């Protein structure tokens, strides 16, 4: 059922896994009209489905055509979801789909588990973890790619760079999670921390940049600082 | 007005008759029930004083055969049995009639709940639903699972209801996922009405047969088939007029007969709650809702 800290390890098993986070698929900005009234506007979105255990990310872009004369977004924007991620399973060879797909929102399981009555052995499961997922637009390649997208797209992107070549994923999805906690808790001062030194490049390839060893633990650090930081800075303590 | 005899009453034991019931005391002479409303099904319904497990009780009909009920002293059960010869049958209820030991069925002539209970329940349905073929007339008890629930163990003893799920490749059209789970009505109109039950009237026999085996033996089974019978109906945008006008009847004759002490568990709050205040269908049950605010304000 529900994926938690108990039974955490089994995100690094070898059971074809996936996360999806759907909290970026339906943005908007929101301003006045000339009559004073408010209106939203909608930008570009991506839903977020990544294999924790390799990194593989599967970036479907939610281009603001797809919201065009529809009704009831928010409640859309979870079917859409459910939608492409069961088109991307489809697309996938058998041997390449996953055996269960972890949702961050609750309200995704009724949507992708309608959406996957056709793969009756595809586990659809929560998860108490509350996870950062929704920062991602806070790695600026991914935004990137998002805002300029001008029609639907899907983009793959290895979300740990070259990571797993020294460490376990285990190891690098905590990374992970907590770069994202950091963005999302204090961009500017997770970004400083990891841009600060620019004798550290981010390969063109790659989503952050080429920390030795040595570097990416004074990296983790500073973000663990900062992470405390705000939360004294919110609760005064 | 017909008659279904005893030929005896060895064990206390409460008898039920339709929505009728009365204690037979150990030995007491009691030789069964006369006056019975024909044009009806019925259900004669058992549970003994001893051992209050296992509700138990035979649907029937009296135009289909004469049946009388004897006490099986070896399967411990009042056991329903079919008489084939006439004369010797009606001779007895005949006899027995002139010594009084039968208590009259006690329809009150305004009454009609009986009826309202039953508008669509016919025999046949009932033993497709019970499937016993050999006779007349259909067992249930409180144990007994339907279909549904064995899916999720032996098929004989089963309530073969009609399998309703909201998440089932039957429910669920491709590409229309969304469409179909917030606005049941191609489920409900072109799989279930036209598809299975054929019309309406199939589809309100089914549901207030699931009700009463709800209420009269507790049998859960049948309780989920008569909520997802009504949910499916609340959660569909179109539904014919003349099917929201009668089922907001029906379920106001069930509201109204359920004991008001078995509200607890018979009643499924997430259902009605939604049924009578966020479904399509909110606006378009006005007795039900009124009878269910009156008599069960705490579940809503
Ligand atoms: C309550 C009575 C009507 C029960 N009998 C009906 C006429 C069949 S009986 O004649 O006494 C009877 C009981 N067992 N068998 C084989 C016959």
């Amino acid at each position: 059922g529900a994926m938690n800290s108990s039974n955490y390890a089994e995100l690094f098993n070898n059971d074809i896994k996936l996360f999806v986070d759907d909290t970026n698929v339906y943005r908007v900005t929101v301003h006045k009209t000339f009559e004073g009234n408010v209106a939203t506007k909608a930008i570009n979105g991506c839903i977020f489905t990544l294999n924790p255990k390799t990194g593989h990310l599967f970036l479907k872009i939610i281009h603001t055509s797809v919201w065009a004369g529809q009704k009831r977004l928010s409640q859309l924007a979870k079917w859409k979801t459910a939608e492409e991620v069961s088109a991307l399973v489809r697309s996938l060879p058998k041997e390449e789909q996953p055996k269960q797909i972890i949702v961050t929102r609750k309200a995704m399981l009724d949507p992708l588990e309608v959406h996957m009555l056709d793969f009756p052995n595809i586990a659809i499961r929560p998860t108490e973890l509350r996870l950062p997922f929704s920062a991602a637009m806070s790695i600026d390649k991914l935004s990137d790619v998002v805002m300029k997208a001008t029609e639907p797209q899907m983009v793959l992107f290895n979300i740990y760079d070259d990571w797993l070549d020294r460490i376990s994923s285990y190891t690098a999805f905590s990374r992970l999670t907590l770069l994202l906690r950091a963005l999302k808790t204090n961009e500017e001062s997770a970004k400083m921390i990891l841009l600060s030194d620019p004798t550290i490049t981010i390969k063109s390839y790659h989503l952050w940049p080429s920390f030795t060893d040595e570097q990416w633990i004074t990296i983790e650090s500073q973000m663990r600082d900062l992470i405390l930081t705000e939360y004294g800075r919110k609760y005064n303590v | 007005m017909n008659t279904v005899p005893f030929t005896s009453a060895p064990i206390e034991v409460t008898i039920g008759i339709d929505q009728y019931s009365f204690n037979v005391k150990e030995n007491q002479p009691f030789h069964g029930i006369k006056d019975i409303p024909i044009g009806h099904v019925h259900v004669i319904h058992f549970q003994h004083a001893d051992n209050s497990s296992m509700r138990y009780g035979y649907w029937f009909d009296c135009r289909m055969g004469n049946f009388y009920i004897q006490y099986d002293p070896k399967d411990g059960l009042y056991k329903m049995m079919e008489e084939r010869d006439g004369a010797k049958f009606e001779n007895i209820v005949h006899n027995f009639k002139e010594r009084q030991m039968m208590v009259s069925y006690p329809k009150i002539d305004e009454d009609d709940t009986w009826y309202n209970l039953t508008e669509f329940v016919q025999m046949d349905k009932i033993r497709k639903i019970v499937r016993k073929d050999e006779n007349q007339f259909s067992y249930v008890d409180s144990s007994m699972t339907t279909v549904q629930e064995n899916e999720l163990s032996d098929p004989a003893h089963s309530l073969n209801y009609t399998v309703i799920n909201f998440k089932s490749r039957e429910a669920i059209r491709p590409g229309h996922e969304m469409e179909d789970f917030l606005d049941k009505s191609y489920y409900l109109n072109t799989v279930m009405l036209q598809g299975i039950f054929k019309n309406s009237s199939n589809y309100f026999g089914e549901l207030q047969f699931a009700f009463l085996n709800a209420m009269f033996f507790g049998n859960y089974g049948s309780s989920l088939q008569w909520h997802a019978m009504i949910e499916l109906i609340c959660s569909s945008a179109t539904v014919p007029k003349h099917m929201l006008d009668k089922l907001d009847e029906i379920l106001y004759y069930q509201i109204k007969t359920l004991p008001e002490q078995y509200s607890d568990i018979l009643l499924n709050e997430r259902v009605w709650n939604i049924c009578l205040y966020s479904s399509f269908q909110k606006n378009s049950l006005h007795n039900t809702e009124k009878i269910m605010e009156n008599k069960y304000p705490e579940l809503l």
